[PDB]
């Protein structure tokens, strides 16, 4: 199972993930977290972890939510998203955590 | 060979001796005559110029049977003129024809300063020429497998501006949180930021996903409203291809001839038909001039809509309690006695036509649910747009709050509790098991509209 | 994660510093707020609930660009609010969509107790997504071979009740006596006493006979108005098979989506399209509430009608002279400047869309012809229903009286005479050579409307 | 050229015509007169002589109009009609004069 | 209990099974009162007496017709000779026998073509409008509509159907087609 | 898996179930019991426990049948229905037991 | 045979025709003259007498051409036209001479 952007690179460290979160924030995009146990190509709508983080100001905030999502959903794939409301489109999406059975 | 010249309309078209037949279509018109014009003459003008007459005698009147065909004002009571129209004046199955006579020209005469069509008695023999709802309440509940409570829905918001994929994300969150349905806004058709094919495709993915995940059948009222009938049918066809249970039409802005086309297509293609009444208040708001909504609601049931909006009474749009109760009976019952206290000037026998779901929508939230259940009973949709997506935790949480509120009130009613006297307590009890409802109650407890 | 709760509509939807773009659609609404609601909040509510907004803040607002998409009230003058709608808000080519936004729900809010849409500035970039009239005044005059005068018509009477064969007898008498056209009443569709196929067949026999006998091209506005679009198109097809130059639709009772279907059919099949405005006075008459006819007239020209009724001012139905002069310009000119004296709130460019014939009908007779020519000029139809068949000698004589009246007044105007100052005298001169006209003048000389 | 009802009988005399007019009046129908120089099956709409005689009370009044129509149009076929406004249809039509 | 606009449904209830019960040795349906509200779901005649007299331009007498004989066996050209002689002699109409449909000795396309030549000729020669009741009765609805279409192409004012042997569902199909095609 | 009406409330107790049965009976509707091991949205036709209880006079009789259905089918979802033969439609349906 | 605009008035005198030409010129429209021996409703294109008089400055110039067309074609119907190139449409057309 490949997971789209960055899936062909080595699985990202927490530090690498945080750099991508910092890029989302630097560009004024809205970070989000989604998760699923069915990541394949039929699935366009992973489960939201809360709402998109409209009020997030720091990457550490998002990283804490990522850890919270993983602890609650350790059997799931967890992805980080970035949304641009001016284009009305997602501008970055990548998997930050894969479950053990991957 | 004939007596040419202008005669008062009342000479031919005012007949207080006339006894209405069971096959006549009857109208109740509230007339404000031009000062100096007697009520009898103003009412006869309306009768003449909506049936057979004009402003001067014509030789060709004698080539037909005006005693048989003419409309007649047969009673004037206060400011209301009662006018009887023989069955032969109307085209079978055509609301468009009814309108073209009854409301075609008579509202613009100099002799009548204001005119309000309050009600009309559609005769049973004419009603049988109409198909009525494509589905109707009972078959629709069978198709949904939903029995014993009001159904939940909600308009997606913002009205316009979401992309198709994010629009469908909101639909998904609503349906998976416990709404039975969601809908396009009336003005969301096909636009640069959200084109209808994209929306229909993604929305139906979200509908299927929420249905599979909740185990309850779901639908989205995909708006096929468009600039031409052919375009509307093209959009309906795609909704059917995608397996939608529903489409939606703005029946007054699209208009009655295209509405009848969509009703026939929906029936033939297995789709249920939500009818939005956009533009109705242009016609029906003012008490001195226009057409009351109850008349539009009768015509809606005749062409065939499966639901129509009726007002909330308690929400952001105008609607009086008594008149709303009358409209709900007109849409749902087999027979409705007159009651001018509700604006029903005539009795209405529905000739076996299927019933229509009332839809209460607009500015409502969880605190209104006891009143809504009291007003409408089980056979209604309650729609929460802002009242779902405006929940502090978003649309899934908002949907759950609204579903719980409805179920808790239905449960309490069925047990024999007075849901008006105890409405607040019922909601408070339910909120102890439903944090989403507690938060909705806290957020909107100070939001009220006058009633 | 967001600021939930109710906010004032004014916060987002009132912006008095906003400068309208030439691509914006502009509305002038006359607002009667609920007591205690200021104009700014009332106007903002109208703007919000006809564009992007609702009654409480929603999380999903943050997923789009409301500054781009929202309508906004940008100017208030007294009880008139000016609201700008971005071009992107509208479906191309769809009057149905315009109505579903601009007049969809905002007339029924508790906060706004009456509302009247007075005018709308339709931007050129949106107009070009509409085809306009299927024929238009100039091509229509070419198809009729008729130039230099108002065109004569008339509704057949009684409205309902004549058989198809006798209905066409009345048509034959009218057309052979000098009317250019005749028409079905708006409510004559297909009924037990007069079924549409029988009518279409017999009427077209009468049209051809009158055309052969007079040498002038003739037409009858066959009413295809019906209960469904399919049925209207079936009726249109038979009109075309019979070689009718015309069909007719009640564009408001049939409604705008079916009307657009019929316009496309008319264009593709070479038929001209008469539009009757049945139902308009339900909501365009009262000054506090509804939609002014000048907006309906704009929408009519956009979808594509070859003619629309505009009122007479002087006949049995209400109409204001100054407003009607503005509506005639909106229907016929390429560009119409704003004019407060005619209630034209905006300049209107027509983007090259074809023009529509105004049609003056309802309670008029020979004595009104000087006024009608003065108001409308040549590019109009004047219809005489009762004013034709109510002639003491019937419909052929009545038609001749009306045709002579129109021609005598045009002639006099073209010679330089003041047809208002001399109207009675011009008619009296013409009646010296036309006994039909003399008899019509005598019959109706006492019949005036306020 | 046959002319529909009574065309297969000898041409009607004035007295025979008057009896048919009396029949029209007795049944409460409207007598009328129409004429044409083109009587064939293509023509559904002969020329009206005046209007249908809604106000006629006697067959003699109709017969006088028949004589007037014939004096004005001696080159035309002239037919008597009878119209029933309750059925919205002609109930008798026959040629009274052939040129 | 009744389906709108469907004589077939009326029959299927009222006369469907009850005439065969052992409990009832004989049964005769004498009359039925069709209620007005149900009648309005039916279209009635495609033309009707008044419009038909208007289409024929014939007023004030019974109309004349006649079945061509022998019932069967004439060729199409001689069949039309008999039609011509009848119509030009003063009959308003003539008709196919009920059992003349399409057969080896007289096929319907041949008959329709020649009969309409005779109808036009007699109309032109007499000056009175004429018609022939061209029998479209056939084994299937589609075949009946194909024959009706040819009659309309030929400008016949009329077609004919054996409404009970063809049956009420196909009769309703022919009524709708006749109305839509001016027959 | 939600089960339509009352599924968003806490599971009903026997006394709460009995009050809904009393509501069905008070309105003159027909109580019934249905069960299935396949409750999802594809299934319009759960298995009938006996027939709709046309002859039931008390909610206690229905409650006894609910206990019998549950003893026989403890692996199934079991729903109480109420049918209105005047509208020819179900007017209340809810799950009383989940496995 | 009626000939459209002003056909229901008495035949125009030369003075009356000139006034209509003056109206065409006053409005900036282009006067023209056309003629035919087949004026019926099948005929959309009468014969031009010369070209439309783009350069005409006075009504008298047009009347001289009308008289010259009348003298060359006394068996034809002759019509005066006025063309508005800004709307691309004829704005006035009437018969000035009938044979
Ligand atoms: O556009 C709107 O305002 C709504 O979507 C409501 O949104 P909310 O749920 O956020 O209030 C509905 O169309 C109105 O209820 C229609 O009025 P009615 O039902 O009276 O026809
Ligand atoms: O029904 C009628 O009254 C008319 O046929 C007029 O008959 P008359 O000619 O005998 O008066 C027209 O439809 C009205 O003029 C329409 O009103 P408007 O043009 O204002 O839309
Ligand atoms: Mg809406
Ligand atoms: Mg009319
Ligand atoms: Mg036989």
């Amino acid at each position: 199972m490949h997971t789209e952007t960055f899936s062909y690179l080595p699985p990202l460290t927490d530090e690498e993930i945080k750099k991508q979160v910092e890029y989302i924030l630097k560009n004024g995009w809205i970070p989000g977290i989604e998760y699923t146990d069915e990541p394949g190509p039929h699935n366009s709508y992973w489960s939201f972890w809360k709402l998109p983080f409209f009020n997030a100001e720091t990457a550490e905030e998002v990283m804490e939510e990522l850890e919270a999502c993983r602890e609650a959903n350790p059997d799931c794939y967890i992805k980080i998203t970035g949304y641009d409301n001016i284009r009305q489109g997602q501008v970055l999406s990548f998997v930050a955590y894969r479950p053990h059975h991957h | 060979q004939y007596e040419a010249g202008v005669r008062p309309y009342r000479e031919t078209y005012y007949d207080p001796d006339y006894e209405p037949k069971d096959t006549d279509l009857l109208c109740a018109f509230r007339i404000t005559p031009k000062p100096g014009v007697p009520m009898e003459e103003a009412a006869a003008a309306v009768a003449a110029e909506s049936s057979t007459g004009t402003w001067t005698e014509v030789w060709s009147n004698l080539l037909t049977d005006l005693e048989r065909y003419k409309a007649r004002c047969y009673r004037i009571e206060g400011d209301v003129a009662y006018i009887a129209y023989p069955l032969d004046l109307f085209e079978e199955g055509s609301i468009v024809n009814i309108m073209s006579s009854i409301v075609g020209n008579v509202f613009g005469f100099k002799a009548v300063q204001a005119l309000r069509l309050e009600d009309m008695r559609i005769p049973v023999a004419y009603l049988k020429t109409f198909p009525g709802p494509p589905t109707g309440i009972q078959v629709e509940r069978d198709r949904l497998n939903k029995y014993g409570r009001p159904l939940l829905g909600g308009t997606i918001k913002p009205k316009l501006g979401l992309s198709a994929k994010e629009y469908a994300r909101v639909v998904y969150e609503c349906l998976r949180g416990g709404l039975d349905t969601t809908k396009d806004d009336e003005n969301l058709n096909s636009q640069p930021f959200n084109r209808w094919r994209d929306r229909f495709l993604y929305v139906m993915e979200a509908v299927r996903k929420a249905e599979a995940e909740t185990g309850e059948r779901k639908g989205h009222w995909l708006n096929v409203t468009a600039g031409s009938t052919e375009e509307m049918l093209k959009r309906a066809e795609f909704a059917a291809e995608l397996g939608s249970r529903y489409i939606m039409v703005d029946f007054l802005t699209a208009g009655f001839a295209a509405f009848a086309s969509v009703r026939r297509w929906a029936r033939e293609n297995g789709l249920m038909l939500h009818c939005h009444r956009a533009m109705h208040a242009v016609f029906d708001r003012q008490p001195n001039h226009g057409i009351h909504f109850r008349v539009l609601a009768k015509w809606l049931r005749m062409v065939g809509g499966d639901h129509v909006h009726t007002g909330t009474v308690v929400g952001k749009l105008e609607g009086d309690r008594a008149e709303t109760l009358g409209i709900a009976d007109l849409l749902r019952e087999d027979y409705v006695p007159a009651d001018p206290g509700r604006g029903l000037f005539f009795d209405q026998d529905w000739a076996g036509l299927k019933p229509v779901f009332p839809v209460a929508s607009g500015g409502i939230h969880v605190w209104h649910v006891p009143d809504l259940v009291s007003i409408f009973g089980d056979d209604a949709f309650f729609l929460f747009g802002g009242g779902t997506h405006g929940h502090p935790r978003g649309s899934r949480a908002g949907a759950t709050a609204n579903r719980v509120a409805v179920e808790a009130v239905v449960q309490a009613r069925n047990e024999g509790r007075d849901i008006l006297a105890e409405g607040r307590e019922i909601l408070e009890e339910a909120a102890r098991s439903c944090p989403e409802l507690r938060e909705a109650m806290e957020l909107w407890g100070d939001v009220k509209f006058e009633v």
